[PDB]
RNA sequence: UCUAGUCCGACUUUGUGAAAUGAC
């Protein structure tokens, strides 16, 4: 994201102007919660447990069927982006569970 | 204007100019563009070649502002300079006027025609054709690019 | 109709631009893809209610097809297509007359 | 601050704790009529974020609605028309089950104003919602600046004009820009505006 | 070219067990 070259074509084209960083906004921390919210969600996970399909994912990760675990996650959740995020969450749960 | 309408001249002539045999019926050849391939085939092929069929690539949500590029030719470049500035151009040959076509709502400079004789001009534009640049240079001028 | 297995014909490839040896094989129409835009539109049009939404040809008249020879150049390994006249019996590399 | 715990627990609907509680509640609701007054919301945390307040004038009703599509209500499944319109099943109502629950409560409770509603349970045959209604005539409501707007005549039968939260969803108003632009100010208003033939004086 | 109905399968309603057999 270099300053514009002043030419109408090519890389970094555009009118020459002094660029500046946008002023910080409260919405910049969207997607971040307080420490209490993380504490509450962690506690409820202990009380509630895991869903049946999440149990299926972790069972596949124990036998090392990582590829099949992701396909199950995508079929359930729907998107590849959410599926691979869910698989990493199950791996993290299993990773620190086998170490206890 | 009703009094000039030719139907008035046809009052008392029975058929109103549409004939006794053929008559004036409702839609004896179909409505609008009906039968373009069947009974109006000759008309379409003779007067509208290329009407039927598909050509080229689609462009979903095509915005015309992205393609905005008004052009000005070499022969019209001198007319942009104010008359009072034209006299100054002929009064001092050491300097040359700077014609920024963008200030007059033009992006690209094309090369149709010729420049005034013995008058160098510095042309400022976003884009320029090779012939336009050659004609500007051979007249003693220069080209500057902007955006 | 009998056609030889090999044929020496002109090659349009910029590498050759000359007469070269070609291997003769018969063209066969490939499988229709489900992802082709025309198929995608047809499936959308056919969905829901309304029944058959496109014509279905029924009055077949031709008893033959225009066989297309697939000529693969042996130099540049490129293919050219050469249709022949209609025929009911066609083969490539069959026994020549007399022999 | 206890509502976050309750709300997060209700996000785990497939857990053993919730599956048990929902299973028992689903049986209980089936035995009762399709519209029932409840002494207090089953989901206080969910209710108060939709505008519910624990004060006189606010009432909660549970509404039961049948599930599935909309069979075309035509005798013997016979349609007199072209094949494109001959479908009878696999047709879907343009309004949602949540909207239907609000309309059922609104029509029955003509003396109250529908504020909002929320999902509480479902089975294969029925879907259950709780509808929050306001007694606009109660003094506690009329003296409350945050809710007394609903006492004005323009807000009569919000649910029957598609003006509730569920109403905005099925009208296409939850969203804007290139994907929702035809829904504002209304779908039929957009059509009439675009169909208008403007014949100016000097044309 | 379609359709009510009807037959059929899957998912859902739908939980608690056991055995046989099979897969990972
Ligand atoms: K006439
Ligand atoms: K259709
Ligand atoms: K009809
Ligand atoms: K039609
Ligand atoms: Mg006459
Ligand atoms: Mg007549
Ligand atoms: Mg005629
Ligand atoms: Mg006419
Ligand atoms: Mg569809
Ligand atoms: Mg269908
Ligand atoms: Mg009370
Ligand atoms: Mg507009
Ligand atoms: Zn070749």
């Amino acid at each position: 994201k270099q300053p514009n070259t002043g030419i109408s074509v090519g890389l970094n084209k555009g009118h020459v102007v002094t660029k500046k960083e946008l002023a910080p906004r409260p919405s910049d921390r969207k997607g971040k919660t307080s420490k209490r919210i993380h504490f509450v969600r962690s506690l409820i996970r202990e009380v509630a447990g895991f869903a049946p399909y999440e149990k299926r994912i972790t069972e596949l990760l124990k036998v090392g069927k990582d590829k099949r675990a992701l396909k199950v996650a995508k079929r359930k959740l729907g998107t590849h982006k959410r599926a691979k995020k869910k698989r990493e969450e199950m791996s993290s749960v299993l990773r620190k569970m086998r170490a206890t | 204007t009703t009094r000039f309408k030719k139907n008035r001249k046809k009052r008392g002539h029975v058929s109103a100019g549409h004939g006794r045999i053929g008559k004036h019926r409702k839609h004896p050849g179909g409505r609008g563009n009906a039968g373009g391939m069947h009974h109006h085939r000759i008309l379409f092929d003779k007067y509208h070649p290329g009407y039927f069929g598909k050509v080229g690539m689609r462009y979903f949500h095509k915005l015309r502002n992205k393609f905005y590029c008004p052009t000005v030719n070499i022969d019209t470049l001198w007319s942009l300079v104010p008359q009072e500035v034209k006299d100054k151009a002929a009064a001092n040959k050491g300097t040359a006027p700077l014609i920024d076509v963008t200030q007059f709502g033009y992006f690209k400079v094309l090369g149709k025609g010729v420049l005034p004789t013995g008058q160098p001009v510095v042309v400022k534009a976003k884009l320029i054709s090779k012939n336009a640049e050659k004609k500007i240079k051979e007249n003693g001028g220069a080209v500057v690019l902007t955006a | 109709v009998n056609v030889p297995k090999t044929k020496k014909t002109y090659c349009k490839s910029k590498e050759c631009k000359k007469h070269t040896l070609h291997k003769v094989t018969q063209y066969k129409k490939g499988k229709d893809s489900l992802a082709a835009q025309g198929k995608r539109r047809y499936d959308r049009k056919q969905s829901g209610y309304g029944g058959q939404t496109k014509p279905v040809f029924h009055k077949k008249a031709k008893t033959t097809k225009k066989i297309v020879l697939r000529l693969q150049c042996q130099g540049c390994k490129h293919v050219s297509q050469h249709p022949i006249k209609r025929c009911k019996h066609f083969e490539i590399g069959g026994d020549k007359k007399g022999k | 601050g206890a509502y976050t715990y309750v709300s997060e627990l209700w996000r785990k609907k497939q857990s053993d704790v919730m599956r048990f509680l929902q299973r028992v509640r689903c049986w209980e609701y089936r035995q009762l009529p399709s519209i029932v007054r409840v002494t207090r919301p089953t989901r206080p945390d969910k209710a108060r974020r939709l505008g519910y307040k624990a004060k006189q004038g606010y009432v909660v009703y549970r509404v039961r609605v049948k599930r599935g599509g909309r069979k075309r209500p035509v005798s013997k499944g016979i349609v007199y028309g072209k094949p494109t319109n001959q479908g009878v099943t696999q047709l879907k109502f343009q309004r949602s089950k949540r909207s239907v629950a609000e309309e059922r409560a609104g029509r029955k409770l003509g003396g109250l104003k529908v504020l909002n509603s929320y999902w509480i349970n479902e089975d294969s045959t029925y879907k259950y919602f709780e509808v929050i209604l306001v007694d606009q005539a109660h003094a506690a409501i009329r003296n409350d600046p945050r809710i007394n707007w609903i006492c004005n005549p323009v807000h009569k039968h919000r649910e029957l004009r598609g003006l509730t939260s569920a109403g905005k969803k099925y009208r296409g108003l939850r969203g804007r820009g290139h994907l929702h632009h035809k829904a504002r100010p209304s779908r039929r208003a957009t059509w009439k505006r675009n169909q208008t033939l403007s014949l100016r004086r000097y044309r």
